[PDB]
């Protein structure tokens, strides 16, 4: 279903109220759409808050990083609301929302994560790839430590393998600020 | 009359290593070497035409060549590359021969990993170690220094039969049984 | 064949009367559409009821959970009408409608269910996945126990395997409030 | 190759005259479209008859059941016209039309049918599936017995395997009320 | 290469002059489009002739039968013009045009045919399928005998295998009334 | 990528000047489009010439035959212009243009051809197919003999295998009336 | 999920503010779009700066070279902003921005690279391909040496294998002029 | 003359375990071991070059090595990993040899499940138990404590031939038959 | 010398059942058992490493074990599951051994049907009967009651070697030939 | 010593029919039966574990069993279904045995046709005739009337070992060689 | 009687090289040549029908032909192309025969590379060297100059049996054993 309403389509109509829906795996395409929407909304009114709904299993780290940097770039506060599932890059983006304005709905699943990747070719190429992803892991952990208030070692320990959390546990963890129930 | 026939094959004391180096081939060679060893202590000749393949399979054949009592002579033919070189270099320098139309190639090992950083990191450390082990093995058998081999195996290092001789891989280029 | 009657396509026209059609397997895409429709309808008029028709075999638990949380989030009462088949997440969503406003058509099939999933990798990864889905199962059972009025143990027992129900059986079980037979 | 005519496409134009074309296999998608069209037409004018053309090999039983329940739900009489082929769920829907308003064109094929399905997994799962489809078979037979005027045993006997009928045979059986040849 | 011309596309523009293009294999989709077009044109003006251009290799017998019955159903005379290839169901539809108003262009190929089908399963199922297709063959032959003026046995003999005809041969046979060369 | 110019697309705009582009393999779909365009243009103004550009490797004989019969059916003269490649049914259609109004651009390739087909099944079915395609071959040769002015035997001889021609050779042969170079 | 807001789509709306989004692998298609956008924006107002956002893993060297030459061709200054990933041809294009107007967001990854390619056929064909790609490598290194201020040998050394950089490292290297963190 | 030839193969009392450990390979090894046992009680030498594979196949070979009367000596060559290690560790410590170019790897077992929670839960309990059984087996043969093995097998634990010696996997590194 | 060699294999009176239980494997085992029976009435040892497979193939091997005159001893190794258990349980309790690293699994049978209700119904009755037949067979050989087995095989019932002993599947856990 | 070994196999006078009935299997069985017949006129035992398959292959095995001089005894094991039953029923009633864990199934034959009505019609007549031929064969060997078999084979007719005995398919259920 | 039969095969001293040249074929030929050499020093006849294939496999067969003591005679049949020519040209000119219906083809070697410039460049240098090595080998055995061969192998250079004779590839065209 891609229903329309008056010839505005439904996501376009929600965008007019400064709501961005991130509801799929994050790749370069999705990233570009989200980035453009953030850039557009800030150009229109830098004073009003933006609402970024996140229901994503994650995806490309660099793609999500484009969204992340754009969130911080725009003058407007980007509120983040986690619904359904916010995993990997999805939960990273969720934690990246403006201070005091990071929320999740009561039954949203949050999952945090060590970076995933691949390395192919000669030993030198594999080392280059390993060093690169290790660097990525370390700066991701650093940003997460900062946003949550957890010490670096705690983030590193807790993202070693898939770590699933309830909205309440995420709040406890400092990944979100509050749980939203009603309007 | 198949009496005097496979007896003749086994009397040659000759093992052929042709094609991709894998565990199956390592098993065949191991069997043949162990079989020939129990027959007598006379020298064994190995003809190698191999582009290489599985490094651990190459390691086994290399170590088995040194393990058995009989002196092993190697004859490079066509090409000898990667894991093939490791096998070739198991023989003592005096016993490393080549036929005229052979080329030689050494390079660093290759592979792949998918998963978490930790998993990738672990496998990276492992392939670096393997690169070092093989480079030292090459250096030792060849007369070159570790850093020379290390520098040369950065990319595919192709050698003509004559250059392989100069490099310390091949000892004597032969055309006839004499 | 998706007809366009005056400019509106047929689902858009029904949305103008606050009717949302959930008529497929629930995935992230479908979830996002339903969520957006709920959010939009509540923004337009928080006082008027929303009508969510459900004909779904289920799908992603987290995807359905987005719809579920949005249903409770919006101020408007979300009425649920089960037609054809409401299974797994579909029947969960059906039971999640506003109190007294959960219906099914007379021949609608309802099916309730233990969560389905997968686990791959090392023993540690499999344990992580097992613990996760067990947690999911337990909170799903808890929410169902609450919505139906059945005790937790009864929900756990009755969802162990595929449990098919008539509309009448669903009503007796507490899953729905009443059966609609005619418009009047 | 769907032609437009005056910003309507051809099916949209026919819908404006209260004609719904069911001309494909019935799945959740098709069901949702038909249901929406029925719901829309009844909202517009509950007094005027709806015309449902059926040319379908059948499909999902639950999907068709959504259409079936909606046909009975709407206040308007749903006339059914069978053309080409009305098999399985298609012929079920054909028989479900308003009394005296079930028709077929002279050379339309009608086929009636025992339910088709599948069962996979452990013995318990297979039993659950078997019991479920048997229940479905029995209520389908019951509804057909009622709509045709045939006794239950006759429907059960005659749907054991594929049963092909001419429009005339369908009429004499009680599946349809009349054969339409020319315009009124 | 589907061009528009003025908000109509090219087929829509031709439909405004009561021309229907049947230019593909006949399946349920194509049938529904043709049927809708016939129904629409007759509703607009039952007095004016409809022009059905046929360039089809045939297809589903039941699908074509929907078109056939609709052609006879509508009050308007449906003229048929064969161009390129009218084979199987295509040539059947060509012969089904209004008396004196069945034409083919000079180099159009016409091919007549015994029905094609399939049968799978147990002996009983295969027999059911065989009896069904035999019945279909016999009523098709009967309708063709009637439209051409040929005796039944002649149609049965001449459709045993693929029977290709020139427009002239089709006219001698009684399949078409005449050949159109110019717009005169 | 079909460019537009003002709700008209580029082919629609050219159709308004009575130009039809046949620029693909001929099948039932393409045939129906071309036929509809010819029928439409003649209904609009039976007095003005139609311009049919042909760049086709050929295709279905019956499909092309629909176009052929429609070309003769419409009152308007259908001019044919061969560009790039006019092979098989493409060159047949090229030769089918109105007398004195069959052209090709200087470097257009023309190829003439015996019919291609297939036959499967029992001996009887194969014979039926063989007799049918032979009949097709003979009436195609007859129409070509008529349009070119060549005797039947010459057409039959020259189409036995793929016969490639320059625009100049096509003119000498009688397939086209003249070569266009400039406007 | 590409919103159409007022009709403009989101990228069209950003283009009206002279913003071009290069957010995919560079091939002939993407190149043609970017080139057209650059050509269009310069035709509209040669005095105002263009903003090229780059989030690309690279792609075809010749395709990127079309964009590169167009960037230098247009009178307007093309500002480049790297976000997410600018690798291979992506980072080349990033460095190709107007002097003092090459930026990256704080966490953007930059990667520089030796050219990738293939060679098939006879020895002569392989030599032709090798000589060609070597020539390409050398002129790419030359242009990079020029844009960064690094000596040729340094570029050649540092692009021998995949070379990943932080935005800060890219700045100290000369690939970008500064890092934008906030809108100030 | 094939008399004195396959007699020679069988006189070596040598079994080769090269490649993926599976039930087919377990059947071959079982046959060879049972065959050699009925001939005499003289020692048997096993050369292992294996990346591992099917754990239950590895268990069978492990248990068969201990089951037969003849003393079994193992020689690690190339690599010995996972199920391969289990086989290797069937021999008494004094009898565990390695050729110089060999690496060793222990890790926790892996698998997959699809279905209902109950099904997943059941299989999870099962792989946890398997992880524990193998870890105890490794610990016992190796001299390390259960918790040490448990901690080390968390990820892929690669060991060079010398580290495998220090760890208690390999006892003696040999280059020659002693000849 | 292949005289004293395959004679040695046949002197062991040992049958290996490794891998998936299917009709091919049932044919091999049947041949071997019939062959060994005609040689002498001395005991036969069967080593089983099987995840199971085709139940009717398992039934054949089970029934053949009981059919022949020689006493059959079974040794579970690696795993014994489903149809594998049926085979294992063909031996008398005194003759059911296990190697230390073995796990055991019993469960209800599985399958699939597509078609009309009637066809599905028919196959459902059939798999219910099969479930009952196998459960009774397990109960009988094992000492457990039918209702106990029936309750336990509801899902995958995994047993460690020691639990399999307690349950009545395994009689004696052995490490050596003695 | 392979002298006294395959001699032992052939002395058993035992043929195994395990798996899908096809022309290849029919060829193997035919060869074995013809081989055993030329050796002596002593009885032959056939163990059948078959889900069925190709009916004409089943017909050949059936007819070959009756064709040869030696008396053939059949032992059903695991399952005997469709074409398998036809083979099983070739033996005289006194000679039809079953092992305890066997189930039996008879049904009407199945197939497919594509083409013209005429072609479909022709193949329909043919499968009706085949249904009749097989039903009569079953009726004759089994003691049941043609109309009883005809009614029962309408759908899949599954029989437990005991019901197969009552029905006239199986004569004696055996557990041991005696 | 298989005594006097495979003895007869080996008495012919004949090796057949038919089909694609690869490492497997190189292994077979090597075995046969080594086997024949240890039997006696009598001449060996090789019949070649080969389109070519793997150049390094061709090199091995070429070098092995020269390596063994026995004089090798070659008979070209059907076609001899690429790597096949290299093998053919291993024999001394006096010993290079052809059957009447044979064609001959020499061309430059072919291959593929994917990756970085450096990798492509390395492999390019390598194939240029190979082209040169093979061209010199052809020139030497054939009597033509290096630059003549170099010019002719630019594209596929097809030669009829008579032209191959004129060119120095074939020495004598024969129809009978004499
Ligand atoms: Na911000
Ligand atoms: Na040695
Ligand atoms: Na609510
Ligand atoms: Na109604
Ligand atoms: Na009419
Ligand atoms: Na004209
Ligand atoms: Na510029
Ligand atoms: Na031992
Ligand atoms: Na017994
Ligand atoms: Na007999
Ligand atoms: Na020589």
């Amino acid at each position: 279903l891609i229903p329309t309403v008056i010839a505005y389509d439904i996501y376009s109509r929600l965008l007019k109220d400064r709501i961005i829906m991130l509801g799929s795996a994050i790749d370069d395409n999705v990233a570009n759409s989200i980035v453009s929407q953030l850039l557009f909304l800030d150009a229109q009114d830098p004073e009003k808050d933006i609402f970024l709904y996140i229901n994503s299993p994650g995806g490309s780290i660099s793609a999500g990083m484009a969204i992340y940097d754009t969130m911080n770039f725009v003058k407007a506060d980007v509120q983040t609301i986690g619904m359904g599932m916010a995993a990997s890059m999805g939960s990273f983006l969720l934690t990246a929302g403006a201070n005091g304005k990071r929320f999740a709905l009561p039954n949203a699943e949050i999952m945090i994560h060590q970076p995933l990747g691949g390395a192919q070719g000669q030993a030198t190429e594999i080392e280059i790839a390993a060093r690169h992803i290790l660097k990525i892991k370390e700066r991701m952990n650093t940003i997460m430590a900062e946003k949550t208030g957890q010490p670096y070692e705690v983030i590193a320990r807790d993202t070693d393998r898939d770590n699933f959390m309830t909205a309440q546990e995420a709040k406890d963890y400092g990944l979100i600020d509050d749980i939203i129930i009603n309007k | 009359i198949t009496n005097i026939l496979t007896q003749k094959l086994i009397d040659t004391r000759t093992v052929l290593i042709y094609g991709e180096i894998n565990q199956e081939l390592a098993e065949d060679v191991s069997k043949q070497l162990l079989l020939l060893e129990s027959i007598s202590n006379d020298p064994i000749t190995i003809f190698i035409n191999s582009q290489g393949g599985h490094v651990e399979a190459g390691d086994t054949i290399h170590d088995m060549i040194k393990f058995i009592k009989p002196t092993v002579k190697v004859v490079g033919t066509g090409w000898v590359a990667s894991a093939g070189i490791t096998i070739y270099l198991a023989a003592e320098k005096e016993n490393r021969f080549s036929l005229p139309n052979t080329r030689y190639m050494i390079h660093q090992p290759a592979g792949g990993v998918q998963g978490q950083s930790t998993e990738i990191e672990i496998e990276a450390k492992e392939i670096i170690r393997m690169r070092e082990r093989i480079n030292r093995l090459i250096a030792e058998a060849t007369g070159q220094s570790y850093e020379q081999i290390s520098k040369d195996t950065d990319r595919n290092f192709w050698l003509s039969v004559n250059e392989a001789k100069d490099y310390g891989i091949v000892n004597e280029i032969i055309e006839n049984r004499d």
